[PDB]
């Protein structure tokens, strides 16, 4: 059966370097190559490059050339991928493949077959913070909702009203921005008429920062 | 009439294709088994098609070679253009005995075998002097006698071992520069050895070595001899390679997948189910569709 | 941006067969083969189609590989419910001197009649904008199949820096909703007279806009 094993889940500052790890099983390792193709958080495939099981002939994506190199170890039949200078773009799944083409120029001839389970990269600065929570004012449909801002690690947990108002209420899930923080929203859907005597509280809680906010969000006056 | 799809090389349908020099010698390079690498030493079957698919061949294992120095890396694209090749089954010299007073044939355990934890490449004999003999000689000249049969040419392999000052001094009595020649079919290259100061291990064993090997082959015509003029750190040869008739070669890739009527340089292996094509006149073998402008 | 196009989505009821279009040049899709992947989500993409027309051993002829010229096509007859993934397409490109991947195609098979995206759009707090910040905010909601693309406007020009859409997520009926977010200085949302976040989904466009002078 063919196999292919990858080291565990990484997570690193910016500027640091990652080794990953794949181990083959089989097939006669030495007869065949392995590419890497990554995959940015909800994203498409980015192809990164190949080595030769063979003769350890290398060919890398333009856009990588200079920041990775992959070497590959016959005794173990292992091989590995280095990227090194890590920015917030290259977290991503890195995924290698059993690819079946190990000498001649590499000029996509042949193709990459049977995919590695995956490993995760996070690239992240962040430190564990607290969110910072505005108000979503209103506007016989209302909508009015809470933004929670700028927090680490996930997650963040949403209530209405200390649970008492469940009806109309989405809590999306949570945006990643190119800073290593997270921003999520919560909307309800009230009665218009029902503005203006009730009240309407958000209660966010933030464990790993022990973060508890319960954000009043009313009408806006001019 | 279109151009092509590229594809992977294949098999040429009425001719035996030559891929790696040794198949069935897998954990090994092309460069390991004209070299001789232990675990490297298996059949060649001859072949009449050969794809030439390292430009620049790799060793994978054995002694750290200074492979630059000489002309070493083609060895294996120079076998691929014979039709039969054969590593020889007798020494073509006997070492120990060789000119330079009684050797010990040294070994490394960055080749290891399968009977050792130690050895060397099959084609050479590291050509250590006995613990009495160890100081400065004279350029010794040993004659490498033909050896192989029918109009075979005889590639014959050698080289040099080298190390830094104090090796130099324990393995054998001289710290100095050693000096080499090689000579045959009229093409004579002077070599001299270096002391320290070597550049980084590559394509070798793994195991750190303080010093580095240089590697040439000599080519003998039928019924001639080689020879080659030695100080300290020789290695003579042992194994020589047998060559004869002549493989079409072609520039492509591994591995051969399936069966094509004609091997292309830039589309790779190609069924001749029409008779026309178009594109890029590259070079091609076999039976091929004819290239037509667009 | 992708080098090969493919369509965000495809759909089709159970039974029917859809296809999904790939869309190349000369360099990749045009002398060389193309291939196909098939994710479901937090797995290992795994090959389906291999040579623009071959099959793998265990995938069944329901898959069929297609191409002419500059363009390759994945076929999914008798649409089933374990066919719900996303398809990739990927071909060598000599101009690029590597593999290309398409942008990825969603596989929805309908259970559901389609249904357009509910936009809302919320300027910054005075909060905020007081702590110096402001965030635009775009919910989308009710939309089915889930996938959506998002634009911004300032004015009635298009911005790209500072947007962070989320993947579309499953919700309370089915349904798909999904948000997106427009970081400005209060410097830049003050200098214009309105900001749109614009949704399309099925080739229809649902637009909403705010004004910074307004209330
Ligand atoms: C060039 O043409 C040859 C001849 O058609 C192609 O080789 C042939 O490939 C077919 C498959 O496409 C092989 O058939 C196989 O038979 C086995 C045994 O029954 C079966 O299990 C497989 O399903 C398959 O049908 C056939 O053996 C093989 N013919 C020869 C002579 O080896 C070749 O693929 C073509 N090459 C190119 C570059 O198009
Ligand atoms: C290719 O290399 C492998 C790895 O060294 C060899 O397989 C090993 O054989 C030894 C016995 O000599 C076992 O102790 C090891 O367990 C084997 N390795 C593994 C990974 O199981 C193999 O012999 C080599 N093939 C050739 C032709 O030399
Ligand atoms: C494995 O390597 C060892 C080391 O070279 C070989 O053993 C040698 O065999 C030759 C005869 O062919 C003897 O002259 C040497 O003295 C042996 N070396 C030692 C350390 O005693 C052995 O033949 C090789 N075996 C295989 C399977 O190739």
């Amino acid at each position: 059966q063919v196999q292919l094993v990858q080291s565990g889940a990484e997570v690193k500052k910016p500027g640091a370097s990652v080794r990953v790890s794949c181990r083959a099983s089989g097939y006669i390792f030495t007869e065949s190559g392995i590419t890497w193709v990554r995959q940015a958080p909800g994203q498409g495939l980015e192809w990164m490059g190949w080595i030769s099981g063979y003769s350890g002939d290398t060919k890398y994506a333009q856009k990588l050339q200079g920041r990775v190199t992959m070497t590959k170890d016959t005794s173990t039949t292992t091989a590995y991928m280095e990227l090194r200078s890590l920015r917030y773009d290259d977290t991503a799944v890195y995924y290698c493949a059993r690819d079946v083409q190990y000498s001649g120029s590499y000029l996509g001839a042949y193709y990459f077959d049977y995919w590695s389970p995956g490993t995760l990269v996070t690239v992240s600065s962040a430190s564990t913070k607290g969110p910072s929570v505005f108000p979503l004012a209103p506007s016989g449909t209302a909508a009015l909702g809470c933004l929670v801002k700028d927090y680490f690690p996930e997650p963040v947990t949403v209530s209405w009203n200390s649970g008492a108002l469940t009806s109309g209420v989405h809590t999306f899930p949570a945006v990643l921005q190119s800073s290593g923080l997270y921003s999520l929203s919560s909307v309800v859907t009230v009665p218009s008429s029902s503005l203006g005597t009730q009240t309407y509280i958000c209660n966010v809680n933030h464990k790993p920062s022990n973060t508890k906010v319960d954000k009043r969000v009313e009408p806006k006056s001019c | 009439t279109t151009t092509p799809t590229k594809s992977y090389f294949a098999n040429l349908k009425g001719t035996r294709t030559r891929g790696k020099l040794c198949p069935d010698c897998l954990n090994c390079t092309d460069l390991d088994v004209a070299l001789g690498r232990p675990m490297c030493v298996g059949t060649t079957p001859s072949a009449k098609a050969s794809i030439l698919h390292e430009v620049k061949p790799v060793t994978s294992g054995c002694f750290p070679i200074m492979h630059d120095r000489t002309k070493i890396r083609q060895l294996p694209n120079l076998l691929r253009g014979y039709e039969n090749i054969r590593l020889s089954t007798q020494n073509v010299i006997d070492a120990e005995k060789a000119p330079g007073g009684p050797y010990r044939l040294g070994t490394s355990g960055s080749c290891p075998n399968a009977t050792s934890k130690s050895g060397f490449f099959a084609t050479m004999a590291w050509a250590v002097p006995k613990d009495n003999n160890k100081n400065a000689t004279n350029p010794l000249t040993v004659e490498v006698p033909y050896i192989c049969t029918e109009g075979e040419d005889q590639i014959t392999v050698w080289g040099f071992h080298s190390d830094d000052k104090t090796q130099m001094k324990n393995l054998y009595g001289d710290s100095n520069p050693q000096k080499f020649t090689s000579s045959a079919n009229g093409v004579t290259t002077h070599y001299v050895s270096q002391i320290g100061s070597f550049p980084d291990q590559t394509e070798d064993g793994g195991l750190p070595q303080s010093g580095r090997i240089v590697v040439d082959y000599m080519m003998q015509k039928p019924g001639k001899t080689g020879t080659i003029v030695y100080q300290r750190g020789v290695l003579l040869p042992q194994k020589v390679w047998c060559a004869s008739g002549r493989s079409k070669v072609i520039k492509g890739s591994l591995p051969l997948i399936g069966e094509a009527d004609c091997l292309h340089e830039k589309y790779g292996g190609l069924n001749k189910s029409k008779p026309y094509y178009t594109g890029e006149h590259a070079k091609a073998i076999g039976n091929c569709p004819i290239w037509v402008k667009t | 941006q992708s080098v090969l196009t493919q369509p965000p989505s495809a759909s089709g009821t159970p039974g029917q067969r859809v296809t999904i279009s790939c869309s190349g040049s000369s360099s990749n899709i045009g002398t060389n083969y193309v291939y196909w992947y098939q994710q479901f989500p937090g797995t290992a993409p795994k090959l389906l189609i291999y040579r623009s027309y071959q099959r793998p051993s265990g995938v069944p002829d329901r898959f069929s590989g297609s191409k002419s010229g500059s363009s390759a096509s994945l076929a999914i007859s008798g649409l089933q419910s374990e066919d719900e993934a996303d398809y990739y397409c990927a071909t060598w490109d000599d101009s690029l001197d590597g593999w290309v991947f398409g942008g990825g195609t969603k596989l929805t098979v309908l259970r559901q009649p389609k249904a357009a995206p509910s936009v809302t759009l919320f300027p910054p707090s005075s909060e905020e904008l007081q702590a110096n910040k402001a965030t635009l905010v775009c919910l989308i909601s009710d939309f089915y199949p889930g996938a959506v693309t998002v634009a911004w406007k300032a004015d009635s020009s298009p911005v790209k820096a500072g947007v962070e859409t989320t993947t579309p997520s499953k919700q309370s009926n089915n349904k798909y909703a999904a948000s997106s977010y427009l970081s400005l200085t209060p410097e830049q949302w003050k200098s214009h007279r309105s900001y749109s976040c614009q949704v399309t989904h099925e080739g229809s466009t649902v637009e909403k806009t705010v004004a910074p002078t307004e209330c």
